[PDB]
């Protein structure tokens, strides 16, 4: 899944297989260095986009004025009333319209969805 | 610690003039070149250039073994000007202004020669791809 | 001992120096040094909680700027020297980075009215005159054309058709040095109009257009 | 304009030299004189707006320049003169601005005149009628926007008109576009979409890849920065895959110079000067704005990553595309 | 010649080469009725020809609020292609951006060069006139003493903009010429900045010289250009809204001075224009150019 950089020479390692080993080798064609592949995954397609948008979104966005604040829905955390909530406005969001909160305590990092 | 405990204070000379110019050798941290372990450094200006403005080239070990390029800067002293502190035997620090900047970069290990026949060859491998209809 | 050979005792020895960012009035302060050459003295302070480094400038050189350090860490730094010879030599291996900042010492109107010190002249701009300044002047003749009268009056270009004989001495001098000699060229070399040298030229020469036209006098092969 | 910019323009304005003795001509102070009009006799007077509608006069200023002028004789001797207030042309002159006599008159003094107080001013007078500049919109320089077509072959496209100080004639456009992700090709569709970059003067669209080689940062890992600031995101680093597989090994700068320059509205027969005009072409013609001296091609190598970053965050729809009817982006 | 050619002609091109020239720039005054003329003087011209039936161009757009009058639209093949701006916004002269430099490296400024890729990402990008001269660890810290500034004018014009988009991770400051602005009064947490004390000194200027300028030095009103707007809050009422109550928000950076402002001179004759159907205000706009006096 990660990109392999090539130790000697900083450059991107495509992996080759040899029978006798029967491992995965990362391989340069600039240079002869081989290392194993623990992954040995060669490629990873996600169709599910299911990334969450909690991750996406972080706690400096609380900050903002503009954002419309509930006193109503407490931070889980901290157990601070105040909370920001906003429309998640992600790629792949018109499926949910649920709403995303993000502490407006300075410093708590803590982000939670209703 | 004695260290902390002990407080010294140097007078500063700033020379008007120097005899040799004082110029910013800088070595990429991801290298970790050792000037110990290299035999010999030998310093000229680049030959593709071939004064000042030529960069400085660093031959270590012979041109075949190490190459290092430095990287003059337009302005040192535009945006202010540096001043090299150096310890002396009284101990009172002495300023020197900084001539010029060179950054040395280490060449890419595999070298070889591209040319026109490599940017040939590459699109020649686009052509083979183009050319399969799957 | 050689000027391409770059002299490697400073990197041996590791010595520590230190690389100093000071800003240009200060630099410049710096630059007219009191007497041979010295700026001030330096006071060094540690505490556990933290280390201040502080300069305080000459009185005779003002007739304390505390000094905000900068990690070296992702860079090494080394100093190397040119002489005028070319000689080349490393002083050492750089420390610590530092730069010169005034803290509660430079008023907001101060350091900007400093760089108005520094501008000392504002930029030129369009400045309107009352009245308009004589656009009209009334010389006798144009001084270009006098300079060229004078000249010619001076030296006359060429002269009167005599002596042939000895301008196709002069020829066959040319002729001798080169094959083939432009007609222009020969113009200059003799004093003999064109159009008689020409005649001249026709009779020991044939001029050649060398397949890049521009036809050049050359001595005939005959 | 009247009191700044003509100045402003004479003084950036190369030295003329002709050889060989060497002429050199240097523009620098300019000179302003308050609007007059010349009679049969030639002799001046100060231009009035009522009474130049009456004549069918063009209200102007004439301008005049500081010139100065040094010859070389190639003898070592240098021969200096100071020419002052030389007639350059005459400027028209907007009503009730500062350098035009109307301002800085008390209502009297206008009454005088025969020119109303209340009427506004603000129109130049050609031939003894109003004319008044009109303003036109137009989109802001030196900044980026990503617009998506259907029609455009490319999926993204992103436009950075570049500029210093409107000094150059003609703004120059750089654009960075990714290709569409369906491949008409199997090969071509494994490998991903190319995002090729339109740049000023150039035959074929040129891969960012070879670009970023041009501007410097050889190894693949410096290009990767600047493309993308954070590589903790896999799809970003899939994007940028096919990119890093069309152009491995031939890491040369002067070489990748070469290729865009044989790529390019102008060809040169000999190599040095493909060279030569894709250096100029890269430092100049490309991203002015950044820096138009050569230096700094690093910095213009920040910028072009930002261009690909911000068409990657559009492919990905974190960010959206830039509106054109934004009132902010019209200037 | 060149200069007077190209005013005459109405086409903004070299006398050699008509290829480049522009179309509709410079044209002749209206001296029909005194109204008409002040409405030709403020003219904005569109860069797409009236020829073209696109819709978005010629369609009214959100942010164009407070910087153009709606009603103030020529009718005719090409309608709200031409427009006329809003007596309150500005359009601003623009001032170099090198003393606003100078107070940014100062402030905090890291160079691209020193600063390492993962840096970019953890600090906010700073543009000047779309260049990328610096970063900066903190948004607001940068951002809060710039517009303190801005209020004392000392460094920065009040026409100069500073957009912080946070979420976009960029920092913007605009001080390019061509930038729309309009004065905007200040609101703080429950009050405006603008003051009764304030407002008895601009009444008498006989003694006291109170100007527009002076309130502008005070910092009460600031000019804000269309991209700020988008980043800042804006109070319909502030008397309303200060009072407390269920408001969209309480914190407003900013208050309209007052809604007719907006309407242009045209629009400002037509008595209740908003009782009135909107198309019958623009055909009066119309009516009034042509109207005798
Ligand atoms: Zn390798
Ligand atoms: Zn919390």
């Amino acid at each position: 899944v990660g990109i392999r950089f090539c130790q000697e020479c900083n450059n991107m390692l495509y992996p080759k297989e040899d029978k006798e080993n029967r491992i995965l080798l990362y391989a340069c064609r600039n240079c002869d260095y081989q290392q194993e592949a623990d992954n040995s995954c060669i490629y990873v397609n996600k169709i599910t986009h299911e990334v969450d948008e909690l991750t996406q979104i972080i706690a400096d966005v609380s900050q903002d004025p503009t954002l419309p604040r509930t006193e109503d829905h407490p931070c889980q955390k901290c157990g601070h009333k105040e909370a920001v909530f906003f429309q998640s406005h992600s790629a792949r969001a018109e499926d949910a319209m649920r709403l995303y909160y993000v502490c407006t305590a300075p410093h708590c990092g803590h982000r939670w969805t209703e | 610690g004695p260290s902390s405990q002990n407080v010294t204070e140097y007078v500063v000379r700033v020379p008007k003039n120097t005899t040799k110019k004082y110029n910013i050798m800088a070595f990429n941290a991801a290298d970790k070149v050792n000037f110990a372990t290299w035999n010999q450094a030998r310093l000229e200006r680049d030959l593709s250039n071939k004064p000042e403005d030529q960069p400085w080239l660093l031959r270590v070990n012979g041109k075949s073994g190490r190459k290092f390029k430095g990287i003059k800067k337009g302005g040192v002293t535009e945006n202010t000007s540096y001043y090299i502190f150096t310890q002396c035997p009284d101990g009172a620090f002495e300023a020197f202004p900084v001539h010029n900047w060179y950054n040395f970069t280490p060449l890419a290990r595999h070298r070889t020669l591209t040319a026109e026949e490599a940017e040939e060859e590459w699109e020649r491998r686009n052509k083979v791809l183009n050319h399969f209809s799957i | 001992a050689e000027r391409g050979e770059l002299d490697l005792t400073g990197a041996k020895q590791n010595t520590g120096v230190w690389l100093v960012k000071v800003p240009k009035y200060l630099s410049q302060q710096w630059a007219k040094a009191s007497g041979r050459g010295e700026v001030g003295k330096l006071r060094i302070a540690k505490t556990q909680g933290r280390t201040e480094v502080s300069f305080t400038l000459n009185e005779d050189l003002a007739n304390e700027h505390p000094f905000v350090l900068q990690s070296v860490g992702g860079q090494t730094l080394t100093v190397f020297t040119e002489s005028s010879s070319d000689k080349l030599s490393l002083e050492g291996i750089v420390v610590q980075r530092a730069e010169c900042r005034p803290a509660a010492s430079e008023n907001y109107m101060r350091l900007k009215r400093l760089q108005i010190e520094e501008s000392s002249k504002p930029v030129r701009l369009s400045q309107q005159l009352d009245k308009v300044v004589t656009t009209n002047y009334k010389p006798v003749a144009n001084h270009q054309y006098n300079i060229e009268y004078e000249r010619k009056k001076k030296e006359d270009g060429k002269r009167a058709r005599a002596d042939k004989q000895h301008v196709l001495d002069m020829l066959f001098s040319a002729f001798e040095k080169h094959q083939y000699y432009n007609l222009k060229d020969l113009v200059d070399i003799t004093k003999q109009p064109v159009v008689y040298l020409k005649e001249i030229l026709k009779e020991i020469g044939v001029q050649n257009v060398k397949g890049i036209h521009k036809n050049t006098w050359e001595l005939k092969p005959e | 304009f009247i009191q700044m910019s003509v100045q402003r323009i004479v003084e950036d304005a190369p030295p003329i030299d002709l050889q060989p003795p060497r002429y050199l001509l240097k523009f620098e102070q300019i000179y302003l004189s308050k609007p007059t009009h010349w009679e049969r006799d030639g002799a001046p007077s100060p231009m009035m707006p009522n009474e130049a509608r009456l004549r069918n006069l063009t209200y102007s200023a004439p301008l005049y320049v500081d010139i100065t002028k040094t010859v070389i004789k190639e003898g070592e001797e240098q021969l200096q003169t100071q020419h002052q207030k030389t007639f350059i042309g005459k400027i028209p002159i907007m009503l009730r601005s500062t350098y035009c006599l109307l301002n800085g008159l008390t209502d009297r003094d206008l009454c005088e005149l025969n020119e109303c107080p209340l009427d506004p001013g603000g129109y130049f007078i050609i031939n003894g009628s109003e004319k008044v500049l009109i303003a036109q919109e137009k989109m802001a320089t030196n900044t980026v926007y990503v617009f998506a077509k259907k029609d455009s072959k490319y999926a993204y496209t992103g436009e950075c008109r570049s500029c210093l100080e409107n000094s150059s004639r003609p703004t120059s456009t750089i654009w960075v576009s990714m290709l569409a992700r369906g491949g008409q090709g199997a090969k071509k569709s494994a490998i991903g979409q190319r995002i090729v970059a339109t740049l000023p003067y150039i035959k074929q669209e040129v891969p960012i890849i070879i670009v970023f080689r041009a501007l410097g940062f050889v190894s693949d890992r410096d290009i990767l920065e600047h493309i993308i600031y954070d590589f903790e995101d896999p799809e970003m680093m899939e994007m940028v895959k096919p990119s890093l597989d069309e152009a491995f090994v031939i890491q040369e700068q002067n070489v990748a110079l070469n290729f865009i320059g044989s790529r390019g509205a102008k060809p040169g027969v000999t190599k040095e000067k493909r060279i030569k005009y894709a250096k100029e072409v890269l430092q100049k013609e490309m991203l002015p704005h950044v820096g138009v001296s050569d230096f700094c091609e690093t910095k213009k190598a920040y910028f072009l990553g930002y261009m690909v970053h911000r068409l990657l965050l559009a492919a990905l729809g974190r960010r959206e595309l830039d509106d054109r009817d934004h009132y902010g982006n019209k200037r | 010649d060149g200069l007077k050619y190209s005013l005459a002609t109405g086409n903004w091109g070299d006398q050699k080469k008509a290829h480049q020239a522009r179309a509709g720039v410079s044209q002749v005054l209206n001296r029909l009725t005194f109204a008409s003329t002040l409405s030709h003087l403020r003219r904005l011209n569109s860069p797409i020809g009236r020829d073209g039936k696109l819709a978005k161009p010629r369609q009214l757009h959100n942010t164009l609020w407070g910087m153009v009058c709606p009603a103030e639209t020529p009718e005719g093949h090409a309608v709200g292609l031409v427009k006329n701006l809003a007596l309150m916004a500005y359009i601003s002269v623009g001032s170099q951006p090198s003393p606003i430099l100078e107070f940014l490296e100062e402030w905090s400024m890291e160079n691209l060069e020193e600063i390492s890729p993962a840096a970019i990402a953890d600090a906010t990008k700073i543009f000047v006139n779309g260049c990328w001269v610096g970063i900066h660890k903190d948004p607001e810290q940068l951002m809060n003493t710039l517009r303190k500034l801005r209020r004392q004018m000392d460094i920065i014009v009040s026409e100069v903009s500073m957009i912080r988009d946070i979420r976009e991770r960029e920092i913007r400051i605009y001080t390019d010429a061509g930038r729309i602005c309009r004065p905007l009064l200040i609101v703080e947490k429950q009050k405006l900045l603008l003051k009764k004390r304030h407002i008895d000194q601009l009444k008498e200027r006989e003694y006291n010289n109170y100007s527009w300028q002076d309130l502008v030095a005070s910092g009460v009103v600031e000019y804000i250009d269309t991209l700020e707007e988008e980043t800042v809050m804006l109070a319909m009422t502030p008397d309303d809204l200060q009072e407390k109550e269920v408001a969209y928000c309480s914190t407003y950076t900013h208050c309209e001075i007052h809604p007719s402002m907006i309407l242009g001179v045209c629009a400002s004759i037509i008595p209740f224009p908003d009782h009135n159907q909107s198309p019958r205000n623009t055909y009066q706009s119309a009516m009034g150019k042509q109207a005798m006096g």
